[PDB]
């Protein structure tokens, strides 16, 4: 109902540096208020905010194993070279048309 | 025709013994005396030359290699002119009767057909098919059409052309697509992959062999023994290993087959001995092979050198796949080859790209290239990924 009122992968990208730059603005704004001038009462949140950072922010021990991981990646790329070619399928069906036109004229 | 056409093809090539030839050359002047063969013994020095080509006593003058028993005497060439009174002056007039009085149809069909197969030992080709022509304009039904190409077959069993016989072979079954019963319907693409064999398609028309031999033979020709050499040996060498166990050791017709003569040595001797990974027992066996087999053979013989190439690489390639690595004391001190002589059969399978292997030559230790997980995936899918874009900007960049 409010759709019709207030009525692709680009822009879905365009959605995650946004969410990057959160991620850098949350902790540089807080962590820099706990530490240096004005120490509040704290130690108590240090606990959930480091829980993050253990699990660039996550792990560089699977790096070796990530390039097994990379590997579906690698696959995705395997099938999309033919589908890439899937596309001159047509464009190859679609010479037909013109060269019947110049048939017909 | 098939008494001299096997017997006789001994001519081409014996390294075997000498009496060979002498022994198979008595069949050729036994038959002789009854129908013509003159056509088939002037085409064997017009087909190879510098080894039986001076046999004959005129062609060009000449007198060569071991065998001066093939020939025509001084009999069969006055004979020479009595069979041909007999084979076209005699039958033509009886036959243009028959146009005169108008007896029947597809009896006066018949009647050019029985004269198109004297032909076929006259040596005139151009006849041949002419008459067989004339018959097929009179020809309604399927019976008169079996003889029609059984005779147009001839002439590629015969006269040994490849050339010309294959058009008029296919040109019955394209022009008119029936085939009848599924026999006949077997003969057409029997015929097809006959002349495959003498530009060696391999697999494509070899295929055909296990099957019609296995099932059922022309038996006017030849017995069923007799030729089942061709598909013994075709057998295994097109087939893989893997469909040799439900196929070939176990067949209701082969294990049947194999205690009618003991020519064979293939579907037996060898077949066993490959499904039992024993390659100590299994090489002698071919040995007897070549010799008493492929050289008396003439489709077999056609091949020859042919079949080790690709059997000699697949016989190590199936120990491969039992093993990770292997030893050279196993390959070198014990079943097919020695040390030094090894680098000859395996020396130049690799760079053919047949087989991946790996020798040592100081420890001697066989290892194995198992692909794994790469296979056709990822190395296999770069080479005829290439294709794709070669055989389209092929025709395709120079529009119309």
């Amino acid at each position: 109902g409010v759709e019709h009122l207030l009525r692709i992968r680009l822009t879905n990208q365009l959605k995650s540096l946004k969410g990057l730059q959160s991620k850098l603005k949350d902790v540089v704004e807080y962590l820099d208020k706990v530490i240096n001038k004005e120490l509040p009462i704290n130690h108590t949140i240090l606990g959930k905010l480091q829980d993050v950072f253990n699990l660039n922010n996550l792990q560089k021990a699977l790096t070796v194993k990530t390039n097994d991981e990379l590997m579906v990646i690698y696959i995705s790329n395997l099938v999309r070279s033919i589908i890439a070619f899937d596309d001159l399928i047509e464009n190859k069906i679609q010479n037909k048309k013109i060269q019947e036109q110049r048939v017909k004229d | 025709n098939y008494e001299v056409s096997e017997k006789a093809f001994l001519l081409t090539q014996s390294k075997v013994s000498i009496e060979q030839r002498k022994e198979a050359a008595e069949f050729v002047l036994a038959k002789i005396k009854e129908e013509e063969m003159a056509p088939y013994y002037k085409y064997l020095c017009e087909e190879y030359l510098v080894n039986n080509g001076q046999s004959d006593l005129e062609h060009d003058e000449k007198s060569d290699s071991l065998n001066e028993w093939i020939k025509f005497d001084q009999e069969l060439y006055n004979e020479l002119c009595k069979k041909n009174e007999s084979k076209i002056k005699e039958l033509n007039e009886k036959i243009q009767k028959l146009e005169e009085d108008d007896e029947g149809e597809l009896e006066q069909a018949q009647a050019w057909i029985n004269l198109g197969e004297y032909y076929a030992q006259i040596g005139d080709k151009d006849n041949a098919e002419k008459t067989l022509g004339k018959s097929l304009s009179k020809a309604i039904s399927t019976g008169a059409k079996i003889d029609v190409m059984l005779t147009i077959a001839r002439l590629g069993f015969f006269y040994n052309d490849q050339l010309y016989v294959k058009e008029k072979l296919e040109a019955v079954n394209s022009m008119i697509e029936k085939g009848g019963d599924w026999e006949r319907r077997n003969r057409y693409k029997t015929y097809y992959g006959i002349h495959c064999l003498a530009v060696r398609n391999f697999k494509e028309a070899a295929k055909l062999l296990v099957d019609s031999l296995a099932t059922f033979t022309s038996i006017e020709l030849t017995s069923y023994e007799s030729i089942a050499t061709y598909a013994s040996v075709t057998g295994l060498f097109t087939l893989e290993r893997t469909d040799l166990k439900s196929k070939v050791i176990d067949s209701p017709e082969l294990l049947s087959l194999i205690s009618t003569t003991a020519a064979l040595q293939s579907i037996s001797s060898l077949t066993i001995s490959l499904y039992a990974s024993d390659y100590a027992s299994y090489f002698p066996y071919l040995l007897e092979t070549y010799a008493n087999v492929l050289i008396p053979c003439k489709y077999l013989n056609r091949h020859a050198d042919f079949f080790v190439r690709e059997m000699r690489r697949k016989v190590y390639a199936q120990l491969l796949e039992s093993y990770k690595t292997l030893s050279l004391k196993s390959m070198a001190s014990a079943f097919g080859v020695s040390v030094a002589f090894l680098d000859n059969d395996l020396g130049k399978f690799i760079p053919n790209k047949q087989l991946n292997c790996v020798i040592d030559r100081v420890n001697g230790i066989v290892e194995t290239n198992r692909p794994d997980n790469k296979n056709a995936q990822y190395h296999l899918l770069v080479k005829q990924g290439d294709g794709l874009l070669t055989k389209l900007q092929k025709y395709g960049a120079a529009v119309r």
